[PDB]
């Protein structure tokens, strides 16, 4: 009934949700590099607290969009990031850590007021539009079309969707639908042997083919995840909640 | 806030208060809701972040609309067109006469384009209670009050605390289910509609068991065969008293064959409960007009 | 240059469109009051002796600031003044003071407001003033003039202001179609001559394309001397625009 | 019966036409001055409780008279005066005395001039006054009304009367026809629906042929609140009208 027109405003939602691609390149004195840091910190931050996969989600979407029109400094690159936290916390759980728990996990590099500040700068310049689309939604909404539910290819589908949010190179130049959409044939076609399900090529419209560029992608970051310089989500998703799927051996080929 | 003259308070809240204000330079008559920002403990409450976030995409003349954010130094004002009483206030002045039938059939589907509206843009209301809905002398009704509304791409946990006041609160949350649905915003509505109908609450309980209860005398206690799944939810017991489901005719007295039937698919116990799309093709709207209330002002 | 112009001027005209429909969302304004407000403009215009681009620049501030605010009858006056105040601001080389601004009002508003209201009209349209105009168009459609005429280019101009007086219907056209309309009608009219091949080739509209837009133009211009509201043909009938308000219209443009 | 008199209707509405253009070889008298002197006879009507048809018949005079006589600015009342007084003798049960005549015209006219003109008027119509009018033709259109709406009769009259004010373009139009799209917009404006399958049998008229006036009668009713004659929109604003000069024309007449 709903499902169909909450895809379609979600679809909708997430081409006005885009930061911009490149905008590491007009960032003086931060990079890639210190991103990947930052995100994979904010995945520890999210297991201390026990915090929804939704919320990292959130928080990545709200720190790439801050930065597509803000100048920031690599020693202040945190508190961006902590701020983030916090609204995303705010916005998506139950009931959210309290400030002086945001102030506890930064090792007070950073003061309560600084926290509170960076929040009132970042709701500004993101104008209070913070129910911004994710991978997360996507996926949610694509393993509705499981004939029948697989629990593992859900996690492994998450595990995936959750990389991608390291690596702004590749993964800002694509929509949280295509990633979605990469990472749940993905998992399936890794733990199942099954293929992008025509139910979801109906409802997406994207083709296996559509999908190809995002998929080599993301194939290809799976491949390499053992070797990353950033591990928390991997050592995240080897937990018996996620089934264990951070190790399972990716195939060397696609087959396409 | 300089061009904002404050005419009176008419709402008081959790976080602030709500004044009716003047645009000075426009004319512009507003609704003025403010918060206060304690700047050591906490910043910009959560329902103030939920509820311009929310409200901000969703522009239709059954949602209040906002109209501007004044985000200063150590206050947040939201600025929202004015309406002028609650539905609860109207109720209670209609008392002696009750609300004309035409005028709840108006408003019951001004309430399910409104919600419908918020369905189609993943938001669930999860408040819908008379106090919250706003009614202006030209005969709109619109849905107000989003500080507990929330997103669901992904599924929204249900809390142990805070909700709903147990009035209008849904089957499935006082069974304890895990995650909320549009269904919950749809029960509501069913209630409301029942008591501008009967000039009564439907199930004013006094605790969440005999809000139960007094479902369960109204409606009959369910099973698995009405709602596959109700004897494994936590919050059931196998010593729930057995009552019989009772006539509609005999709850809802001055409501026609069709609307005693849209209010049974509104309050249907499976979360198989009637959308807000699918009750605005229901044959009871087939001759809906909009009439103007008396307001008592 | 002047291909690059053009080019910027027709990507612009489509972003500082106002919303069509406002005037229908407005509680207690009408398009009746808006034409008192604009043929007041024109008179204010003529007692400061403002330019052209002027007047077309504070109209398109006014709709834009009304496509998002709702204003009342009794403060659509302050919204045009702030909106000619920033416009001379920005076109005039050096603009009324704020004081005389106050004095066209006969004191109904305060300096105080006037100056208030032009900080909110400036937050309201976020500093975008630079607004393309049926005048912009007009001009830039002037050199493609095979020889230029007088008395042309100035029956356009007023074939254009007419078309700023009435929101319905020319608040659902382009500011380059309505000038394309205006150009042709003029030239039609004094010299028997059409839309020319070198502006087809550098507008890339056509006479069909123009023909919506021209017959509503036609028939305000067929009309004008009914209109209730007479600024724009009193100040066209001055011989700085050779009276060409004064002009017969065209019974038929044999389309 | 019914069936002859619109037959017997149609016949005479081609032999009391006036010249369409007459307006342009009159010397001293515009459209203008006939929007002013339309109007006034509109008040007239009111000020002295006369019929509509009244007000039809004296405009059907004044075009014919002014379509072969020359006359000056300060005479074109005279005119209408007397023409309203021919028209009162004609139609009306007991007609307002000539001294009431001469006085609504503020004494600037005398009873012998008025009275003068009076047989002058005669003379060159021929005594040929029983004239077909859109009203005629209305009144037996509303007569295949299934079922009958005041309001869609009220809104029809409406935009007739307004076709009275403007000779261009309705001079260029029947009775019939102007009575036509008359009746469709207004029963489309007040219903939604069209121009009925037994008009269009009675008549002969499609919604194809009365394509070309609708679009003026459409034009001239969203511009009526703006015309610089208003006492029509005055006159129907009253309860005997229902208001209906205050409804919202349609947007678009989807043809
Ligand atoms: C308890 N009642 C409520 C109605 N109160 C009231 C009385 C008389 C006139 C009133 N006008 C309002 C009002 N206009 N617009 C509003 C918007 C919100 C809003 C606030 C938050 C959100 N999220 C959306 C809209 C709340 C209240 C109002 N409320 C009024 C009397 C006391």
């Amino acid at each position: 009934d709903y499902h169909e027109d909450i895809h379609t405003y979600l679809r909708e939602m997430e081409v006005k949700c885009k930061p911009k691609v490149g905008y590491m390149k007009k960032q003086p004195d931060i990079t890639n590099s210190m991103r990947a840091i930052l995100v994979d910190w904010l995945v520890e931050v999210g297991e201390e607290y026990k915090l929804q996969n939704e919320t990292l989600h959130l928080a990545v979407n709200y720190i790439d969009r801050f930065l597509s029109s803000m100048s920031v400094l690599r020693g202040k690159l945190q508190l961006v990031g902590t701020a983030a936290m916090l609204l995303a916390s705010k916005f998506e759980e139950i009931y959210p850590p309290e400030v002086a728990e945001f102030v506890y996990i930064t090792d007070d590099t950073y003061t309560k007021k600084q926290v509170l500040r960076m929040e009132h700068l970042v709701l500004k310049v993101l104008t209070f539009d913070l129910a911004a689309p994710t991978v997360n939604q996507f996926l949610t909404q694509y393993f509705l079309h499981q004939q029948p539910a697989n629990c593992k290819v859900e996690s492994l589908a998450m595990f995936l969707g959750e990389l991608s949010l390291i690596d702004a190179d590749p993964y800002l130049k694509y929509l949280p639908s295509v990633i979605a959409g990469a990472a749940f044939h993905l998992a399936l076609y890794t733990v199942t042997g099954q293929s992008w399900p025509e139910s979801l090529i109906r409802k997406t419209g994207y083709t296996l083919e559509s999908l190809k560029p995002c998929l080599m992608d993301l194939h290809q970051t799976y491949l390499k995840a053992p070797q990353h310089a950033q591990q928390s989500i991997r050592e995240k998703y080897k937990n018996s909640k996620y089934h264990g799927v951070s190790l399972l051996n990716p195939p060397e080929t696609l087959n396409l | 806030m300089e061009n904002f003259q404050k005419v009176e308070k008419i709402g008081e809240g959790t976080y602030g208060v709500v004044y009716k204000a003047r645009n000075k330079l426009t004319g512009e008559v507003v609704a003025l809701k403010k918060i206060r920002l304690d700047t050591e403990t906490e910043g910009v409450p959560s329902t103030a972040i939920r509820e311009i976030s929310l409200l901000k995409e969703l522009n239709h003349p059954n949602i209040v609309k906002l109209l501007d954010v004044i985000h200063t130094e150590n206050k947040l004002y939201l600025v929202f067109e004015f309406l002028h009483q609650d539905l609860k206030k109207f109720m209670d002045a209609s008392a002696l006469t009750g609300i004309p039938l035409p005028l709840i059939k108006s408003y019951l589907f001004q309430l399910l384009q409104g919600l419908a509206f918020c369905h189609s843009h993943r938001v669930l209301h999860r408040d819908l209670k008379p106090q919250n809905l706003l009614i202006n002398t030209e005969g709109a009704i619109k849905l107000a009050d989003f500080g507990l509304a929330r997103a669901f791409g992904v599924p929204v946990r249900t809390y142990t605390h805070e909700v709903v006041t147990l009035w209008y609160r849904a089957p499935e949350i006082l069974l304890g289910c895990k995650y909320y649905s549009t269904a919950v915003d749809i029960w509501s509505l069913g209630c409301i509609f029942a008591e501008m109908v009967t000039r009564r609450a439907l199930f004013p309980g006094d605790s969440e068991i005999d809000q139960l209860f007094r479902i369960f005398r109204t409606l009959g206690t369910p099973d698995e065969v009405v709602w596959p799944g109700v004897t494994s939810m936590p919050d059931y017991k196998p010593s729930f008293p057995k009552w019989a489901r009772q006539d509609f005719s005999k709850v809802v007295p001055p409501l026609d064959e069709d609307g005693r039937s849209l209010l049974s698919q509104m309050l249907h116990y499976d979360p198989k409960r009637i959308s807000a799309k699918a009750a605005l093709a229901h044959p009871f709207f087939q001759d809906v007009t909009k009439p103007v209330p008396h307001l008592r002002l």
